[PDB]
């Protein structure tokens, strides 16, 4: 048998939106979930009262999604990923 | 659905065009329904 | 499929923040010397 | 000891420099004769293209995080020490402050003009003698409040009160001497259109208690018994002269007011609803 070709498009796979905010919401919400635990292992240490607008952030998923998409990164890993809509013409 | 929360605090319906005019961010709230449970094991 | 709430939005972001609505839920809320002697 | 270099016309010297600056040429010329003041002229807008001082004054700091060649070991030493310099200062009050500060107004939603007046405020305040404690959460509160109050922004006692534990009266003091320093350092209409959002109210409701909550002040009789419950039967008559339905108990538990205080002020309004129809 010969090598294993590489350049053969059936065995490439392409990302668009989907895997991508996968990834993203993914480690976001990861980061979200560890954030609350902190705040839960803060509470019960330090021994006073909860609140469920401290414990839970939106800044975070709102910093990262608006992050992510406002920057060319995705997170340097992956750089030049968003782009400005060229409207010189329709076909552009 | 998209929304925009201004300044004020009044929170309204954002169309693409207004998103464009007002420099924002077309985006939609997210909520989750959030458990707790106390164990005492 | 997600369900979307279809409120007139200002309840929901009124529950977000500051509400004035608190504890509602109990969770992670926590002489004489000789006699002496 | 002088150092100020003044631009003067010898060939003129009849007054003070009223010149003109042509930047497109680099130079500066006097506007009367002619001639050049000087040439080969500098510009601020190219130096500013590669890049706080009302907050961090004139310190600099440098970070050091890890490279892309290098190990792990020389991370964590570098680190420490600069955990053992780090009491050479005392500003790890003002960034932990900051830090949580911009964790409870990032909670509150609120702009990030609330958010720089706050902690202008804060840092007006700092570690000055009258403060003297607090425990650093009552001056955080009545921080957020003063930088709401001068961003011209509306938010109740019981709504930083539901955010922070502060026990109101301490609070209360907090924000009195605090005022006491704002001014030794040198309006309920907002609330309507908040309590109109939180019920989801039209526009033409909000405007109508918007014109009541004036006229309102302007009728005295109770004068107010604090605003809010000035604003809460001002939006009860409001919506009572129309049809949408919400009843007073679940404004009342909404709202966070007393039911038998929106009926004792609706009384009283619906004695003075002559003079508050707006058409
Ligand atoms: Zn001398
Ligand atoms: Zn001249």
């Amino acid at each position: 048998k010969d090598q294993d070709d590489r350049d053969h498009f059936g065995k490439k796979r392409l990302d668009l939106a989907g895997p991508l905010l996968a990834q993203l919401f993914k480690t976001l919400f990861k980061k979200l979930t560890k954030d609350i635990f902190r705040y839960m292992q803060r509470t019960v240490e330090e021994a006073h009262d909860f609140n469920m607008k401290l414990a839970i952030n939106a800044k975070t998923i709102t910093s990262g999604l608006k992050y992510a998409l406002a920057t060319g990164n995705w997170g340097s890993s992956r750089a030049g990923v968003s782009q400005v809509l060229n409207r010189y013409t329709y076909s552009s | 659905k998209p929304m925009v929360n201004e300044s004020d605090g009044v929170t309204h319906a954002l169309y693409p065009q207004e998103a464009r005019l007002r420099n924002l961010t077309y985006s939609s709230g997210l909520f989750v329904d959030v458990k707790k449970r106390t164990y005492e094991l | 499929r997600i369900t979307t709430l279809d409120e007139t939005v200002g309840v929901t972001m009124s529950h977000t923040g500051m509400s004035m609505r608190s504890d509602n839920s109990n969770f992670l809320k926590v002489m004489p010397k000789k006699e002496i002697l | 000891p002088n150092l100020n270099i003044v631009l003067t016309c010898p060939e003129c010297k009849v007054y003070p420099p009223k010149i003109v600056e042509r930047f497109s040429e680099g130079d500066v010329v006097c506007a009367l004769c002619g001639l050049v003041l000087s040439d080969k002229l500098v510009d601020t807008r190219s130096e500013w293209r590669t890049f706080n001082p009302l907050l961090d004054g004139n310190n600099l700091s440098t970070r050091i995080g890890k490279g892309e060649t290098t190990d792990m070991r020389f991370t964590k030493e570098l680190n420490k020490a600069q955990g053992k310099n780090v009491m050479d200062k005392k500003d790890n009050e003002v960034q932990a402050a900051f830090a949580k500060i911009t964790m409870l107004c990032d909670a509150a939603e609120l702009p990030k003009i609330v958010k720089d007046c706050a902690k202008e405020a804060y840092k007006l305040c700092h570690d000055e003698k009258t403060l003297k404690g607090k425990s650093m959460e009552s001056i955080m509160a009545a921080s957020i409040l003063i930088g709401c109050r001068r961003a011209e922004v509306a938010r109740t006692f019981k709504e930083i009160q539901s955010l922070i534990h502060v026990k109101t009266k301490e609070f209360g003091k907090t924000l009195n001497i605090m005022k006491n320093i704002l001014r030794g350092k040198s309006q309920n209409l907002t609330y309507i259109p908040r309590f109109c959002s939180h019920l989801g109210l039209p526009m033409q409701v909000t405007t109508s208690a918007e014109y009541t909550a004036k006229k309102c002040k302007e009728i005295k009789e109770i004068a107010g018994k604090s605003p809010i419950t000035i604003a809460v039967v001002s939006i009860y008559l409001n919506i009572l002269l129309f049809q949408i339905p919400i009843t007073a108990a679940k404004v009342g538990q909404t709202l966070q007011v007393t039911e038998g205080t929106i009926k004792s002020g609706y009384k009283i309004l619906y004695e003075h609803r002559d003079k508050l129809v707006d058409p």
